[PDB]
């Protein structure tokens, strides 16, 4: 399915708003500010995500290495770049307070990869 | 803030931490108690003025 | 009690103006299978159309088939707001809902948001949760 | 529609003003430029459509 | 006295954007006839006018518009009373709103102006109210988790189109209600259900003008929306929202 970002006008940058021309029915984001208009492609309009289903790889940054608290460990090497060192800690975040799965981000510099067994 | 707030990014704060809190001693209670007495001084000196300019004689500052 | 937006794993709404040839391309067999036969005529039909899937573990663990949900949903739109469900085989069990003949797309999300909202499949209300154990006092 | 809406509250304004209206009285009247104030990478989808109501009510 | 009564009210109810002529064509055989017959008709419409039903207003106007220009007495009438028109005509009284239909009290209002200029400019000098109105106007208002999935039954239901039906339902096929066991050739195994679907088939061989307020809500889309607006259903709605929010919590 996948997820659907706002679009802004070309004329005064504002958001496209959802519409349709019935003459021949093609998805249509026209500015409701003024009169421009475009074609869209992605012939989706919303979507909600219940399972909220997504990769907490995403939101994990790779800055988090340089923290003087977090634990690290010499036994789960980057896949990236074969360092032994990484540092790990749990989702800690809403709808991700169980699960417990260990995130490991590599402590090299330069490489920051994060990756979960 | 509020919207990481909202999606859970973040946590609410809590009001018992201490980095949350600060404490008031004599110095800002002072500070903040005489900034209300000063003021109020202030209009007193105002009102005399005032009331003397309005009976058209020079008011003495002491 | 269980609602909609329990069983719904996702919700999504789309334009298909033609359902012959329908956006989402794992749906052409069941869709066009199911435009065949004229029950409901394709005149009256909505161009926009929500498309929600559901979670079959959800499925089996409270015992919900198609037939019912679509029967439940018919019974609280009745004939103005028809929706079409694949056979409970498939490896992701999705129906879509359109509007019979403000915006057609708005009045869909305040449908949907309706259904997953109140939308009882099955159960007495006003009950969240039952707890099942054997007692050993 | 029922989306969540953003809202602020200005000291000695009697009435509760949605933050859009702040930021188009600051002067950027722009909902790109609002967007850029508000959300700082556009690539997350998340943030945008919950800031989406506040800019469909103003 | 009667006639002329009947044709007014087909006029108003005709629900046409023009007047059937036929009628018109009437109605002024009988004005001319008698100046107080005319006198009649013009009360008439004036009464018409302060019901309801802005389409009918609308129908009305064009009775109005027709009577004025071709005759004097009416031609004063309408001037006597010009206050009353303004209101009932182009919506002016701060009180009374314009009636439903939206689209024909557009249509109403719309076309009252476009008589005003040609009134106030063919009859504006010598009818002076009418030319103060028209200056009013144009300048003051502007875990089990037991999961099986066994389907080898079929519907087999005979369609019209010659093919047996191919649904895998596990109880009911929308298309043809409860599901039977079948042959090869789509007939119920069990004669008891043969004799069913025997009865069936039987049962189902033997089986103003405007559209009013409440008949404007009669339709589809309508419908659904009164179900899904509802002071219950969205009171519902915030209250499962509550429960999910404590869980959130
Ligand atoms: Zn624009
Ligand atoms: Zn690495
Ligand atoms: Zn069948």
């Amino acid at each position: 399915p996948g997820f659907v970002g706002i679009r802004f006008c070309q004329e005064c940058n504002n958001m496209l708003y959802p519409k349709e021309d019935k003459e021949n029915r093609i998805l249509l984001y026209a500015c409701r500010n003024c009169d421009y208009q475009q074609e869209a492609d992605n012939s989706c309009i919303y979507v909600n995500k219940i399972t909220h289903e997504v990769d907490e790889l995403t939101q994990i940054i790779a800055d988090v290495s340089q923290d003087p608290t977090l634990p690290r460990t010499e036994d789960h090497p980057c896949q990236k770049c074969g360092h032994k060192e990484a540092v790990f800690f749990q989702s800690h975040s809403a709808r991700a307070e169980d699960a417990m799965r260990l995130y490991y981000v590599c402590t090299a510099p330069h490489c920051g990869h994060r990756w979960t067994e | 803030r509020l919207l990481l707030a909202a999606l859970g990014r973040r946590e609410l704060d809590d009001r018992d931490h201490y980095g949350n809190k600060r404490l008031d001693l004599a110095g800002p209670l002072l500070a903040f108690l005489f900034r209300g007495m000063f003021k109020n001084l202030l209009k007193e000196v105002r009102i005399y003025a005032q009331k003397f300019i309005d009976r058209g004689k020079d008011f003495n500052l002491e | 009690h269980t609602t909609l937006r329990k069983v719904t794993a996702n919700t999504a709404i789309y334009y298909d103006p033609n359902p012959q040839s329908t956006v989402v391309a794992e749906d052409q067999e069941w869709v066009n299978v199911y435009y065949e036969m004229p029950d409901f005529d394709v005149a009256r039909i909505s161009p926009w159309l929500l498309r929600v899937e559901l979670d079959r573990k959800h499925m089996t663990d409270r015992k919900l088939t198609m037939e019912q949900i679509a029967e439940k949903i018919n019974a609280g739109f009745g004939d103005d707001l028809n929706c079409i469900f694949n056979d409970d085989n498939a490896e992701k069990l999705v129906l879509r809902i359109r509007i019979m003949n403000m915006d057609d797309d708005v009045f869909l999300r305040c449908i949907e948001s309706n259904m997953l909202t109140d939308m009882t499949l099955q159960g007495i209300e006003q009950i969240s949760k039952v707890y099942m154990h054997l007692p050993q006092t | 529609a029922i989306g969540q809406r953003i809202v602020a509250t200005l000291p000695y304004i009697k009435q509760e003003v949605p933050i859009i209206i702040v930021f188009r009285a600051l002067g950027f009247v722009s909902d790109r430029d609002i967007l850029e104030h508000i959300i700082y990478d556009f690539e997350d989808p998340e943030m945008m459509e919950m800031v989406k109501p506040s800019l469909d009510e103003a | 006295d009667q006639k002329l009564s009947k044709l007014v009210e087909e006029l108003t109810t005709s629900g046409e954007p023009r007047l059937n002529p036929e009628k018109m064509k009437e109605l002024k055989k009988i004005c001319k006839s008698s100046e107080e017959q005319l006198s009649r008709a013009y009360r008439l419409l004036i009464a018409q006018l302060t019901q309801e039903h802005a389409e009918i207003r609308l129908s009305a106007f064009q009775i109005v518009e027709e009577l004025f220009v071709r005759s004097h007495q009416f031609r004063m009438l309408v001037v006597s009373n010009f206050q009353e028109f303004l209101e009932l005509t182009l919506g002016t009284d701060p009180a009374q709103p314009l009636p439903p239909p939206r689209e024909a009290a557009q249509r109403l209002r719309q076309a009252t102006t476009r008589a005003v200029e040609g009134w106030n400019e063919k009859f504006g000098e010598a009818y002076k109210k009418l030319a103060l109105g028209y200056h009013f106007l144009r300048h003051n208002k502007k875990t089990f988790a037991g999961k099986f999935e066994p389907v080898q039954h079929w519907c087999r239901a005979p369609r019209p189109d010659g093919r047996l039906c191919e649904r895998q339902d596990r109880l009911k096929c929308p298309f043809h209600g409860k599901i039977v066991p079948r042959d090869d050739e789509g007939r119920p195994l069990d004669p008891e259900d043969r004799a069913r679907e025997q009865r069936r088939q039987l049962q189902k061989q033997e089986r103003p003008s405007l559209t009013n307020l409440k008949a404007q809500a009669d339709t589809a889309r309508a419908r659904i929306g009164r179900k899904v607006f509802a002071k219950a259903a969205v009171r519902r709605v915030v209250a499962a929202m509550n429960r999910m929010d404590q869980k959130k919590h």
